[PDB]
This record gives structure tokens, C-alpha cells and sequence, in this order.
């Protein structure tokens, strides 16, 4: 019953942690590129696809991806079609960061008050 | 400086469209998700929808869900709210409300003044303007109190300013009170040295957008007994 | 919707005092949540933003805590400037929600209302209409009575009263009277008169005119 439940409860809540903060060290990773380029980034559908196996070391095919906690979270947001952009995953319900609105498909980089640079920071807020 | 300036607004028949125009300056628009806020009278603060920086993607609360469309037109710096099958429930003042960082809609350092809409079979009337005139029986002391009486007019707001703006130092402009016929009056006040009065020249500039009602009326001592 | 339970919904202060305003969410939030402050007929301010971030330009009496579900907005040390309605803002998803507010009033002293009187113009006396407007200026508390008379008849049912929002430097109120008859009464009689009673008045103040002698 109890402990045992609580036990559960926590090894589960534990692996959906760490898909999410998994999913935003891959969005993180582009971010941090396109900061390092002195260049915009693209987040939505001409962007990269967030439900590729390989981004979490699964190979193409593997039934077990399925099973993974990363296919969960990710098939199980309301803006899953299949793909999922990065747009998709920060606007997508439900997850533990919540969700960004009013996002943008493109940040370009601009020299003064740089897109990317206020994208990168609610990122970061929500990655955190 | 970063200001939104708003319009659209105004008096229309229940079953009506609307729309409220935002327009944007002292910062790169296109950089900042935005948003649409309104406040019922007496009420708190409700969201109606967000847009993104590109305009390219938009939400809103379900009661607006449909028939409120935003938009935005980044060349022109404008944000636009288009609202239709307009309700009792929708008569509010309305915030333009840009996101303090802009990439996404969470929290907003700079709001529009808020724009009324009035929801209501009623006709637009625009308002009687009378002095409040400075006489011995406005006279206390050293201290003379006149004002302007705007009465008579409907909808919301009116908008009362002294000397084109110069006077605002003892100015209290009361909020309206509805009247038994269904308009609305409110008066204006300023208090001015007793001996001013004889010298200075003292116009109340009222302004009823609804009906396109512009007054500056001069308010002259009258000395009572 | 992700609600949020803001209280109290108003409280009166002293200048100096410090103050607590609550605002729980009907989950977990995380930190993002933002405070607004709003004072009347003026579109909000931003006072802080995650949780605990103050906003350039606001003063450091101002300052959030709290993690989750429950969050603090505390002023330490209240000014009469700090009169207005304050909200919480959650962030965590949208749609984005807000507090239900907190109207923040301020205690002070007593002070008086000077009370001033206008007759209705000639203008609006040609129309067929007359307004009387008795004013009182910069007084604390809100509570007083103002009573129309009419040849020294009490008058009832006949006026409507409005009253400022509290100044920001002083913490006064003022409040019109607005007495309206008919050309037609309002030629019947002669001295029309306003009764003001209040706590900062010792016997209560009556200003009055003689129609005739305008
Ligand atoms: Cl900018
Ligand atoms: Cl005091």
C-alpha cells in the first residue's frame, strides 16, 4: 500500500524528470549553437524533430523505444502528431516545466537584444 | 519612450464587432509576444489571448474562442484584436500588454491604457458641459474651489483635463455616477488661489469619443449671495 | 485554468506598516509568478516577476516569496503612494490566470473636509434643468453625511453622491454631492444649503446660497 505506492510513485515521477530535462539538454543544445554562430534558430517544423529514437540512444526500429519514458512524455503532449518540434515540445501540455505560448516558429540574431538571447533565457528558465 | 497606444473602442449594439488597435513605438515590436487583457467593471484582471512575436502563432480563453481574432502587422508596429458577436458580458476595458522579454507571453512590464467597450442597445449621448463657477460660496480662505459639470452623456468615459493639460496640481475628477434616466454625470474640480481668480484664466477640455464631443468651456468667477 | 486565490481581497494599513498580501495556486506553479500593481483608473505595473525577481525601478519595500502553490507579496514598509489594487499573475501555463486582487487602503488621522457650493449656471437653467454641487475637499475618514435642504426642508431621494480614490500623497478623500431639480422647483424656493457632518467636525458645517442673488 503505502511506502510501496510512495515508492512507485517517486521511481515514476523520477524518470519523466529525467526525459524532460533530457528533451531541453537536446533544445539547449541547439540554442547554444546557434548563440555560438552568431545566428538564428528555427523551431518548428523546419527545426529538428524532438521523437528521433537516436537523440536518446535508441536506434531506429527498436521496439523498446515505445516503451521509453521519453516516448511518453513526448506522444503524450497535446501537440504530438508523429513529429514533435521544438515549438511543439515547449508549447505541449502535459509536462512538469509547463508551457510557453506566444512562441515564435524563428529567432533571428540581431546584434541589440538578441531574439535567440531572450528565447535561450526562458529556455533556460524552464529547463532549470 | 516605449509606448502602446490604443483605440477602437467604444459603444456597439449587442450581436456587434469591434476592433481594438494597439500601436507600438520605442521598441522592436516584432521581437515581443503580446497579449490581450480585460477588465470587467469592478472586476479583476481576465487574459483574452496571446499572439507571438511573428504573429505566427496565437491563443485565447474559451469564452472569446472563435469569435475574438488577434493579430498583428509588424512594418506597421500595430497589434489588433477584431471582435465579433459582442455580448453584455464583454463591456470591459481592454490592455494591450507586451511580454518583458519577448520570445514568449509570461510576464509584461509595459500595458496599454486601457481601451473601453460598451456593449448596449443604448444610443450614444454625449455631454452637457456646465461651470462649476468660483463664487464667495467656493471660497475658503485663501483657497477658491470651481470646476465642470458633464453631465448627461452615455457611455463611458469621459475624459477631463485643465488648461489643455498645464493645471493638474488640485484637480479631482470624481468617477460618474449613473443617473435615474441611464446617463451618466460627473463633475471636475479644482482648487486655486482665491486671488487668482481675477486674473487666470481657468477651461475645462472635455472629451466624449463615443459621440465626437470636444468641449473647452471657460469657467468664470460668479460672485453669489 | 490554473486558479489563483488571492487574499485578503482589501486591507487598511498605517504609512510604515508592513503588509501581506497571499495568493495560492490551485497547483503547482513552480516559480512562475508575477505581481502587478494597479492603481486606479491605470493600467497595471509590473512589481515583480519570478516569484522573487524585483522589476528595475520599483522599490525594495516590495518583495515576493513562496514555492508552488503558495506566494507571498510583502510590502515592508507601506506608503501612502502604495494605495492600489495589487494582483498575482501565474506564468506556469497558459491560459494565463491572476489573482482575483487586493485593494490596499491607508489609515490615517482625521482630517476635515473644507466644504465648498455651486449654484446651477444660467446655461443650464435656460435647458429646463438645475444642478446643485456641494464638494468636500481632502478629508479622512470616507464616512460622512452630507444633507440637502431647501428653504430649510430636508430633502431625501433628490441627489447622488461620488467620491475621489484616496490621494497618493496625503491619503484624503473628497466626494460630490449633486442635487437635481426641475427649473420649475427649483424657482419655487430660495435657500438651498448642504449639511455636512464628519468626525473631523465638531458641529457639522452648513454652506448655503439664496437663489435670487445669482
Ligand atoms: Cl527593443
Ligand atoms: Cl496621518
Amino acid at each position: 500500500r503505502n511506502l510501496n505506492a510512495a515508492r512507485e510513485l517517486f521511481l515514476d515521477e523520477l524518470k519523466a524528470l529525467t526525459a524532460e530535462l533530457k528533451v531541453y539538454s537536446v533544445i539547449q543544445s541547439q540554442i547554444n549553437a546557434a548563440l555560438s554562430a552568431k545566428q538564428g534558430i528555427r523551431i518548428d517544423a523546419g527545426g529538428i524533430d524532438l521523437v528521433d529514437p537516436t537523440l536518446y540512444g535508441y536506434a531506429v526500429g527498436d521496439p523498446r523505444w515505445k516503451d521509453s519514458p521519453e516516448y511518453a512524455l513526448l506522444s503524450n503532449l497535446d501537440t504530438f502528431s508523429g513529429k514533435l518540434s521544438i515549438k511543439d515540445f515547449l508549447s505541449g501540455s502535459p509536462k512538469q516545466s509547463g508551457e510557453l505560448k506566444g512562441l515564435s516558429d524563428e529567432y533571428p540574431f540581431e546584434k541589440d537584444n538578441n531574439p535567440v538571447g531572450n528565447f535561450a533565457t526562458t529556455v533556460s528558465d524552464r529547463s532549470r | 519612450q516605449v509606448q502602446l497606444l490604443g483605440s477602437g473602442g467604444g459603444l456597439v449594439q449587442p450581436g456587434g464587432s469591434l476592433r481594438l488597435s494597439c500601436a507600438a513605438s520605442g521598441f522592436t515590436f516584432r521581437n515581443y509576444a503580446m497579449i490581450w487583457v480585460r477588465q470587467a467593471p469592478g472586476k479583476g484582471l481576465d487574459w483574452v489571448s496571446t499572439i507571438s512575436g511573428t504573429g505566427d502563432s496565437s491563443d485565447y480563453a474559451d469564452s472569446v474562442r472563435g469569435r475574438f481574432t488577434v493579430s498583428r502587422d509588424n512594418s506597421k508596429n500595430t497589434l489588433y484584436l477584431e471582435m465579433n458577436s459582442l455580448r453584455a458580458e464583454d463591456t470591459a476595458v481592454f490592455y494591450c500588454a507586451k511580454d518583458s522579454r519577448g520570445a514568449a507571453a509570461e510576464f509584461f512590464d509595459y500595458w496599454g491604457q486601457g481601451i473601453f467597450v460598451t456593449v448596449s442597445s443604448a444610443s450614444t449621448k454625449g455631454p452637457s458641459v456646465f461651470p462649476l463657477a468660483p463664487s464667495s460660496k467656493s471660497t475658503s480662505g485663501g483657497t477658491a474651489a470651481l470646476g465642470c459639470l458633464v453631465k448627461d452623456y452615455f457611455p463611458e468615459p469621459v475624459t477631463v483635463s485643465w488648461n489643455s493639460g498645464a493645471l493638474t496640481s488640485g484637480v479631482h475628477t470624481f468617477p460618474a455616477v449613473l443617473q435615474s434616466s441611464g446617463l451618466y454625470s460627473l463633475s471636475s474640480v479644482v482648487t486655486v488661489p482665491s486671488s487668482s481668480l481675477g486674473t487666470q484664466t481657468y477651461i475645462c477640455n472635455v472629451n466624449h469619443k463615443p459621440s465626437n464631443t470636444k468641449v473647452d468651456k471657460r469657467v468664470e468667477p460668479k460672485s453669489c449671495d | 485554468a490554473i486558479r489563483m486565490t488571492q487574499s485578503p481581497s482589501s486591507f487598511s494599513a498605517s504609512i510604515g506598516d508592513r503588509v501581506t498580501i497571499t495568493c495560492r495556486a490551485s497547483q503547482g506553479i513552480s516559480s512562475y509568478l508575477a505581481w502587478y500593481q494597479q492603481k486606479p483608473g491605470k493600467a497595471p505595473n509590473l512589481l515583480i516577476y519570478a516569484t522573487s525577481s524585483l522589476q528595475s525601478g520599483v522599490p525594495s519595500r516590495f518583495s515576493g516569496s513562496g514555492s508552488g502553490t503558495d506566494f507571498t507579496l510583502t510590502i515592508t514598509s507601506l506608503q501612502s503612494e502604495d494605495f492600489a489594487t495589487y494582483y498575482c499573475q501565474q506564468y506556469y501555463s497558459h491560459p494565463l490566470t491572476f489573482g482575483g486582487g487586493t485593494k490596499v487602503e491607508i489609515k490615517r488621522t482625521v482630517a476635515a473636509p473644507s466644504v465648498f457650493i455651486f449654484p446651477p449656471s444660467d446655461e443650464q437653467l435656460k435647458s429646463g434643468t438645475a444642478s446643485v454641487v456641494c464638494l468636500l475637499n481632502n478629508f479622512y475618514p470616507r464616512e460622512a453625511k452630507v444633507q440637502w435642504k431647501v428653504d430649510n426642508a430636508l430633502q431625501s431621494g433628490n441627489s447622488q453622491e461620488s467620491v475621489t480614490e484616496q490621494d497618493s500623497k496625503d491619503s484624503t478623500y473628497s466626494l460630490s454631492s449633486t442635487l437635481t431639480l426641475s427649473k420649475a422647483d427649483y424657482e419655487k424656493h430660495k435657500v438651498y444649503a448642504c449639511e455636512v457632518t464628519h468626525q473631523g467636525l465638531s458641529s457639522p458645517v452648513t454652506k448655503s446660497f439664496n437663489r435670487g442673488e445669482c
